[PDB]
């Protein structure tokens, strides 16, 4: 996360660690969505351009987390992972179009004050809130600039943008389920995600019932915190009926 | 059900530090 | 970089 802040404890329960088992290293960001469920991006799976392809028993999440690299002993939880499910659709080939993934773990995790899941949005929520100019949160612990590491869980809040300021930032060929957001060079304020933050979430908190919303996974951008550049997130509410016949049928 | 509620804060009717932000950008 | 996590895990 660039120019963003140290995440509040507790501030983002739902935040979720993707970690290799051999070497112990980062992979991503994730996010709970029940005691069972734990929503990435398919990228951090799956993108053979960089040879990776990874498989269940290569991983393991770690749920409740707030500082990057210690384990938090009485604090965190560490859950292997029973069955990966990337949607068949995804487009590593060229956009990363339907950059999304579900993880199920082995056991159900015990939540605490530090572990706590985040909601989905139904259709009336996502069509009030996904406009441009209404801010979402983005966390992670991924690098602070382009060109080290945090400490501790980073967050920002960034601004949905114009969906053809978004078209005309990049050469990618955007698609419906994706949208991007970040603030303007005259806007003054700055942030984005960056490397490592990939797969976490962009949420929102609702107005209506004050409950935070999982809109958005961190997906892709063309640097980091780049003048007229803008972070681009998979469209969540878009993907739901892949989310629930997966849910359901497994 | 619960979901979306943080325990040290919606739970606890505290605000973060910066969710209002969030708020007033809902226009 | 990071600190080992319990073998139990692993
Ligand atoms: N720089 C490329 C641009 C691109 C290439 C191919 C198809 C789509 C987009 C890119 O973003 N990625 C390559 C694959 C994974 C993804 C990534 O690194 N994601 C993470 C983030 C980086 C910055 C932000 Br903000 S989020
Ligand atoms: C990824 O790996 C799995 C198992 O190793 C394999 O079955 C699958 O075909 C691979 N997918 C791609 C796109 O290479
Ligand atoms: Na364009
Ligand atoms: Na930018």
């Amino acid at each position: 996360i660039v120019e963003g802040s140290d995440a509040e404890i507790g501030m983002s329960p739902w935040q979720v660690m993707l970690f290799r088992k051999s070497p112990q290293e980062l992979l991503c960001g994730a996010s709970l969505i029940s005691d069972r469920w734990v929503l990435t991006a398919a990228h951090c799976l799956l993108y053979p351009p960089w040879d990776k392809n990874f498989t269940e028993n290569d991983l393991l999440v770690r749920i409740g987390k707030h500082s990057r690299t210690r384990y938090e002993r009485n604090i965190e939880k560490i859950s292997m992972l029973e069955k990966i499910y990337i949607h068949p659709r995804y487009n590593w080939r060229e956009n990363l179009d339907r950059d999304i993934a579900l993880m199920k773990l082995k056991k159900p995790v015990a939540f605490s004050d530090y572990i706590h899941p985040v909601c989905l949005p139904d259709r009336e929520t996502a069509a009030s809130l996904l406009q441009a100019g209404y801010k979402g949160r983005v966390t992670g612990w991924g690098n602070l600039k382009e060109t080290g590491q945090p400490s501790v869980l980073q967050v920002v809040n960034l601004p949905i943008v114009e969906r053809p300021v978004c078209k005309d930032s990049t050469r990618i060929r955007i698609t419906d389920n994706m949208f991007c957001a970040g603030y303007k060079p005259d806007e003054g304020k700055r942030g984005d995600a960056c490397e490592g933050d990939s797969g976490g979430p962009f949420v929102m908190k609702s107005p209506f019932n004050n409950r935070w919303y999982q809109m958005g996974i961190v997906s892709w951008g063309e640097g980091c915190d780049r003048d007229g550049k803008y972070g681009f997130y998979t469209h969540v509410f878009r993907l739901k009926k892949w989310i629930q016949k997966v849910i359901d049928q497994f | 059900a619960d979901c979306g509620l943080r325990p040290l804060f919606e739970k606890k009717s505290l605000e973060d530090k910066t969710e209002r932000e969030l708020l007033e950008s809902y226009i | 970089d990071f600190e080992e996590i319990p073998e139990e895990y692993l």
